[PDB]
RNA sequence: CCUCCGCAUAAGCCUGCGUCAGAUCACUGAACUGACAAUUAACAGCCCAAUAUCUACAAUCAACCAACAAGUCAUUAUUACCCUCACUGUCAACCCAACACAGGCAUGCUCAUAAGGAAAGGUUAAAAAAAGUAAAAGGAACUCGGCAAAUCUUACCCCGCCUGUUUACCAAAAACAUCACCUCUAGCAUCACCAGUAUUAGAGGCACCGCCUGCCCAGUGAUCACUUGUUCCUUAAAUAGGGACCUGUAUGAAUGGCUCCACGAGGGUUCAGCUGUCUCUUACUUUUAACCAGUGAAAUUGACCUGCCCGUGAAGAGGCGGGCAUAACACAGCAAGACGAGAAGACCCUAUGGAGCUUUAAUUUAUUAAUGCAAACACCUGCAUUAAAAAUUUCGGUUGGGGCGACCUCGGAGCAGAACCCAACCUCCGAGCAGUACAUGCUAAGACUUCACCAGUCAAAGCGAACCUCAAUUGAUCCA
RNA sequence: GCUAAACCUAGCCCCAAACCCACUCCACCUUACUACCACAACCUUAGCCAAACCAUUUACCCAAAUAAAGUAUAGGCGAUAGAAAUUGGGCGCAAUAGAUAUAGUACCGCAAGGGAAAGAUGAAAAAACCAAGCAUAAUAUAGCAAGGACUAACCCCUAUACCUUCUGCAUAAUGAAUUAACUAGAAAUAACUUUGCAAGGAGAGCCAAAGCUAAGACCCCCGAAACCAGACGAGCUACCUAAGAACAGCUAAAAGAGCACACCCGUCUAUGUAGCAAAAUAGUGGGAAGAUUUAUAGGUAGAGGCGACAAACCUA
């Protein structure tokens, strides 16, 4: 009766110009 | 609808549920009696070979003699000086403390079965019908058969009146009468076998027989401790029971409405149980005095009594009438028998 | 039923079918009759003849057979001396 | 796992050795045994249970002196400290053994019966029937292992022929022979039985584990119903 | 090591199965060699030396195969060796 | 103005706010990028020639006294033995929690600082919301309940003896454990139990203590004789007789009930006070809020130019029908409607879907132990039997609201009006045969048929003989 | 006019051919990448699944293509299984494709293990238009957004969004913010159709009483809880083992005592509920010299461990 969190990676948000 | 249920009744046996209903009646009734009535009904039944008169009767009667089996109503007949009995009837017996089985039935050089082997018990309202030669005989209820075998043994009987409800069990006493009576006595209509209710009779017939022995559908008691398959103390068939005692007064009555006036009924059921014993005979009385208006009479079997005191025991608190206790001495099928006749 | 074996991929046919009926050339499908050996003492006479014959199947019967079982089972055979000869082929049939 | 046992030493010493606690677990490193865990630390005494051991290049029945009475953490009888010759070993204690006694070791075997004096060991056949006794051998020289608990104490019950019934404190008979020894008397602390644990704390400190929660029926499995009698088993009300 | 049918029909449950041989540990004596071996056999392998008529024939005779031994193998080649020198 | 924090070591981390140059909530800068620096052993890590041999007596200011659970710290003999300070850790604002996270985190010193820090971006003073402070008269009237605030009470009842333990993240208890008491099993050594031994060890039950509650030992005479029982010797075998034996031990309950001290964030009741709990709410402060400035999410979303009443949709209309209303456009509130949003769906049913548990469900005995027979001369191997302990699989269908079941196939009766078929469901009556032949032999045109198939039914002619009744009365394949 | 759009070539796939690399100095099985001191490997696969359940049973590579032949045979004789003698470079992909691959990297996990994304000038850099979303440019009664129209945008009249599962359904119930790309009918017998040849057809085998040979044309996608085999996990928690450490003050005949810090736990209330926080905060409470709390190392492992039994805990 419990659902965990997922994380999308990390790479996506540490994106640069 | 409701599946689960906070405490569900005990899984009694239908055989024990009959000994428990027994037990908790039949107690008060009988006092220190019942033990040995009991002690008896939970042992075996002694049976009696009645001849086949129609079969070589003279053979079988030295062959039996030989086995050392005596014919009681032979013997009670003897001393019975010291209304008729009916005649021409020849059942034998093993004497008190002798167990042994008789030997099964075998047909004979004639093509009938030379005896029949049933409870010496179920012979007695037989005997209690004062049967002359020329009179018509009503049987209420009739299949499996045993006393019907032994009206047509007794040769008095005319018309022979042959009657119950299902036809499954009329279909062996078809069988029965078949396999132990020749054709040439069945003829026609001196034996009419008919599967009608029986209450029906007291509107259908009247006036009709001199003659009428009814053997009312009762707890079958011994067959009811023994048998499993079809018990009527099964608590599913409950509601028989208690539309049992009235239909026993309708079907009486039907008999004292078919009989001729100054004609015997005789009443019989194979049950201890008073209620229906005696209930049943003063409630049936009554309402063919009240209701219809006619006069009946019972007369005692006190004489009667002390003929068979020496091959039966008889219950001696009984009002009217006779019951036979089971003793293992001499052991006999549970049943009362009663006549009366209705004055007008 | 197999459709494609897995040791050879071709058809297979259900041997069930083989061990009961018996197929003419022509493509009729021929049987015995249900019950024939079975509590003859009960069984009155005429029905017991109708048990013995050897009948014939209708026609889907005959197609659910057919699919049931593999061409060689089909072909013509000149057995010796078999005593259904002569009807692998018909006779006077129009339509 | 890695289990080594602490029982290692090889020499017979004196001085208190450190145990290891094994917690009821195995060389495999599972549980084995329940209801044990680390209460006090304790070190081990080693007990020469061989009373009649004569000192190196010596012979015969010798004597020793007792020094001392000392509680015993590994077991529940008193020990005592004996020295004699250029000897010091730990033994079992007696009922009456206070520090200065003086004790008999012997392996003679008298026609008529020994002195029965209380602390000092004599083979079976020496000692006279019916007398009390402690620290048992079944067989000759193997040493003591059937009475050696507090307050304990059998009998020597027959002498016949070569053979000696003894009867351990559980009622119970025990064939011997006469050549092995056996010591007199009733064994120390008695009234250990008397003791009352004041608390579930006491039990704890003695390395005891409290019993498991769960609940059972029974530890003996239903008398199995016979094929004439089955109805005559739960026969409902 | 292979499987079984419970009571030899083949409806009943399948069930692991191992056949084991009995061992009996003898003594022997090699002429060859001349040395007194105790080795772990069987009754087959008693019954092959009888009928070889002795150890060194049964060791000689007997192919590696039917053999089945590294240190049957092992005789073998001591006794060849003691053979051809 | 704040400090329950600080400084250090350890543990963890790995250059992570030193300098200089560019560069980009906040500086056009820095806790960004690049380049350059740095942490120096005395602290700490990193040790030891051999074989024997020694090592009874706690700690607590160890003194007096006092114990129990019985305790961290020692050598000697002989042989061998002469060179020197190497190597590694040493920084920082730092670690585990996805984050510059109100969380987690051992020891020493400081117990309030000599050290370390800053709750307020600016304004205004709405509502609703959070946290405070005060309140006339009254003092539980509030409420499931004195929850909360207060104030800092008293007497009991139920349960559990108590300290203790438990569902980490909805349950702290009356459950578990527990001292004590009771039952069962075990007569013994070098890996558990155990360097143990029946005042012991294991497996359980109940829950301390204190009391009441304990018998199928054979009866009568009187430790004595008969009468029983159990064995034998008879007895064809029993009515059954004759001998032998039962006085070398002896009770019994993991039984039930009743008080009582102490204790409990346990459940209930109650005295006295007390208070904004309430009658009946008010005022002020802080947070939030609303405005200006900077940064900037989430669930959600068919398209929407998105009204009210009545009817329809049976219930349920912003959108359909009939009326009524109606310039456009922000901001603040509210929660009646949008069958409002969000979820590992609460309940009922279904699946020839799973899984856990139990057993007297079916299949077994692969495993373990015992016993027997072979084999071999105590073990091992094969075969068999008996138990333990397991494993694999299943839990048909219809109908039933206060039950404790009735049914499932075939033929009738109430319903069926006149070719065929069709009054559901339900309520009733029967059938699982019997009697008679023994040509109830063989064969064969053409047909009927319970709506399929399977089954079932009638039959001319012919070959051979002779001068059936019955409404149902029944059972495929495989296989034996 | 922004945000964008557009690209061809890195490389890759299936074949064929051919039997492959194991590598300067130093280091590397102890805590791998650390100069330098007295134990040992071989042991029937199971299960899902099919049988519309399930229990015997249910194709899996064994050394020549074809044929014999789906034949003999086996089998709850059923699902199904199944011989032998004998015969003999490209009608490929081109950056959501093609390998996962720019790379087993970054990142995620204690570990086994999981695992990405993306690039584009020209010979030389020593040289114009198009998605959604918005802006240019907010809006004016009235209503599935349109249609009929009209001089005229609206005004007039007509008009109950789509898909899917139900007999109706307007609407009820699931599904869709929108744009781009990607994302789902695979094959036999037998028939038919069109050819060649014809009592014969076929480039051995097979069929044939007009048949036989060849071709054409018919059989989807995503989703459980499970079961079994082999690895990996006790840095959290349960329990144990070794060697430690902590507990102020006050009362007490001195104790699993009492009050009460630090510490440990979590009774009751309120706040918080995408939070400070995948369980916290404020206050109030329970214990606080003991069956106490706590740091370090080691152990027990899933047909299992551990358990003061809560079906508790074994990396949210
Ligand atoms: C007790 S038996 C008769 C005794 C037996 N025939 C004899 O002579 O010993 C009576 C039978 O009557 C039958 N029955 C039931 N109802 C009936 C009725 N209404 N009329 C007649 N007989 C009836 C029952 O089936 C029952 O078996
Ligand atoms: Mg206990
Ligand atoms: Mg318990
Ligand atoms: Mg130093
Ligand atoms: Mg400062
Ligand atoms: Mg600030
Ligand atoms: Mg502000
Ligand atoms: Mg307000
Ligand atoms: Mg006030
Ligand atoms: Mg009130
Ligand atoms: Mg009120
Ligand atoms: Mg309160
Ligand atoms: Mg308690
Ligand atoms: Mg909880
Ligand atoms: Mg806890
Ligand atoms: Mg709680
Ligand atoms: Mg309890
Ligand atoms: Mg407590
Ligand atoms: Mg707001
Ligand atoms: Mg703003
Ligand atoms: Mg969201
Ligand atoms: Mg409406
Ligand atoms: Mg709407
Ligand atoms: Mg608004
Ligand atoms: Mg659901
Ligand atoms: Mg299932
Ligand atoms: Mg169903
Ligand atoms: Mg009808
Ligand atoms: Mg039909
Ligand atoms: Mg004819
Ligand atoms: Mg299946
Ligand atoms: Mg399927
Ligand atoms: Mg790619
Ligand atoms: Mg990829
Ligand atoms: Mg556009
Ligand atoms: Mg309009
Ligand atoms: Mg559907
Ligand atoms: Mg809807
Ligand atoms: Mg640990
Ligand atoms: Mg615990
Ligand atoms: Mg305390
Ligand atoms: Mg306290
Ligand atoms: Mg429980
Ligand atoms: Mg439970």
């Amino acid at each position: 009766r419990f659902t965990p969190p997922i994380y999308q990676p990390k790479f996506k948000t540490e994106k640069e110009f | 609808y409701k599946k689960k249920w906070a405490a569900t009744e005990p899984k009694f046996p239908a055989v024990r549920l009959a000994l428990q209903n027994f037990d908790m009646t039949y107690s008060v009734q009988f006092g220190d009696l019942w033990p040995s009535i009991r002690v008896s009904l939970l042992s075996e039944q002694k049976y009696g070979a009645l001849v086949n008169n129609f079969a070589a009767w003279d053979h079988v009667s030295a062959k039996l003699e030989q086995l050392s089996a005596k014919d009681f109503v032979n013997e009670a007949i003897s001393h019975w000086e010291l209304w008729a009995c009916s005649p021409n009837l020849r059942c034998f017996t093993f004497d008190r403390g002798d167990i042994s089985r008789f030997p099964p039935a075998r047909p004979g050089s004639l093509g009938v079965m030379e005896y029949y082997l049933m409870d010496a018990a179920s012979l007695l309202p037989v005997l209690a019908l004062g049967l002359q030669p020329g009179d018509i005989v009503l049987d209420l209820c009739a299949a499996p058969g045993g006393k019907t075998l032994a009206l047509l043994q007794t040769g008095c009987c005319r018309n022979l009146a042959a009657n119950d409800l299902s036809p499954s069990r009329i279909a062996r006493l078809q069988k029965i009468l078949h396999s132990y009576v020749p054709e040439e006595i069945r003829d026609g209509n001196q034996v009419r076998v008919t599967s009608w209710d029986g209450r029906k009779w007291g509107e259908l017939e009247g006036d009709t027989y001199d003659r009428v022995l009814v053997d009312v559908p009762c707890t079958t008691d011994r067959h009811s401790l023994h048998e499993e398959e079809n018990n009527i103390f099964k608590r599913s068939r409950k509601k028989e029971r208690q539309i049992l005692p009235v239909l026993q007064v309708q079907l009486l009555a039907a008999g004292l409405l078919a009989t001729k006036p100054g004609g015997h009924v005789v009443y019989s059921t194979c049950s201890l149980s008073h209620l229906q014993n005696e209930y049943v005979v003063q409630g049936a009385i009554e309402l063919l005095a009240n209701q219809y208006s006619i006069q009946v009479q019972v007369e005692d079997l006190t004489h009667f009594r002390r003929v068979f005191m020496d091959t039966f025991c008889f219950f001696s608190s009984c009002q009217v009438g006779e019951l036979v206790i089971p003793n293992l001495m001499a052991n006999f099928g549970p049943m009362y028998f009663c006549k009366m006749r209705r004055l007008t | 039923l197999t459709y494609f074996s897995a040791r050879k991929g071709k058809r297979k046919t259900v041997k069930a079918v083989i061990d009961r009926f018996l197929r003419l050339h022509c493509g009729l499908w021929v049987r015995r009759k249900a019950g024939y050996k079975k509590k003859l003492w009960k069984k009155t006479p005429a029905r017991k003849k109708r048990l013995r014959e050897f009948v014939f199947c209708n026609k889907t019967q005959s197609k659910l057979l057919d699919k049931m079982t593999t061409s060689f089972w089909k072909r013509r055979n000149w057995y010796v001396d078999d005593p259904y000869q002569k009807y692998h082929d018909r006779t006077n049939l129009k339509v | 796992a890695n289990f080594v046992s602490w029982k290692s030493r090889t020499k017979y010493t004196i001085t208190p050795v450190k145990m290891r606690k094994s917690g009821g677990r195995d060389h495999t490193g599972r549980i084995r045994v329940h209801g044990i865990g680390g209460g006090h630390k304790q070190r081990y005494r080693m007990i020469d249970f061989l009373r009649f051991r004569p000192e190196e290049t010596k012979s015969g029945p010798f004597e020793e002196k007792v020094i001392q009475v000392r509680y015993d953490p590994c077991r529940s009888a008193d020990i005592a400290l004996v020295a004699g010759g250029s000897r010091k070993r730990w033994i079992i204690a007696t009922e009456n053994m206070q520090a200065g006694d003086t004790i008999l070791n012997s392996n003679h075997i008298g026609r008529m019966a020994v002195a029965a004096r209380e602390g000092d060991a004599h083979p079976l056949g020496a000692l006279p029937v019916g007398t009390l006794i402690n620290n048992v051998e079944s067989e000759p020289g193997r040493g003591a292992q059937y009475i050696r608990a507090a307050g304990t104490c059998g009998v020597l019950l027959r002498k016949v022929n070569g053979t000696a019934i003894i009867q351990l404190p559980s009622k119970r008979q025990m064939q011997v022979l006469e050549t092995c020894v056996a010591t007199v008397g009733r064994v120390s602390n008695v009234d250990h039985n008397k003791r009352v644990i004041g608390k579930a704390g006491r039990n704890r400190w003695l390395g005891k584990r409290p019993n498991s929660g769960r609940w059972h029926r029974k530890g003996g499995w239903a008398g199995r119903k016979i094929r004439p009698l089955p109805p005559m088993k739960s026969y409902v009300k | 090591l292979g499987q079984i049918y419970a009571n030899n029909d083949k409806l009943s449950k399948r069930l692991k199965k191992v056949w084991k041989p009995q061992l009996f540990e003898r003594e022997f004596y090699s002429e060859i060699l001349d040395k007194k071996f105790t080795v772990t056999v069987t009754m087959r392998t008693l019954d092959l030396i009888d009928e070889a008529y002795g150890l060194d024939f049964y060791i000689l005779k007997t192919p590696k195969e039917d053999l089945c031994s590294k240190f049957g193998m092992d005789l073998k080649r001591g006794m060849l060796l003691r053979l051809a020198r």
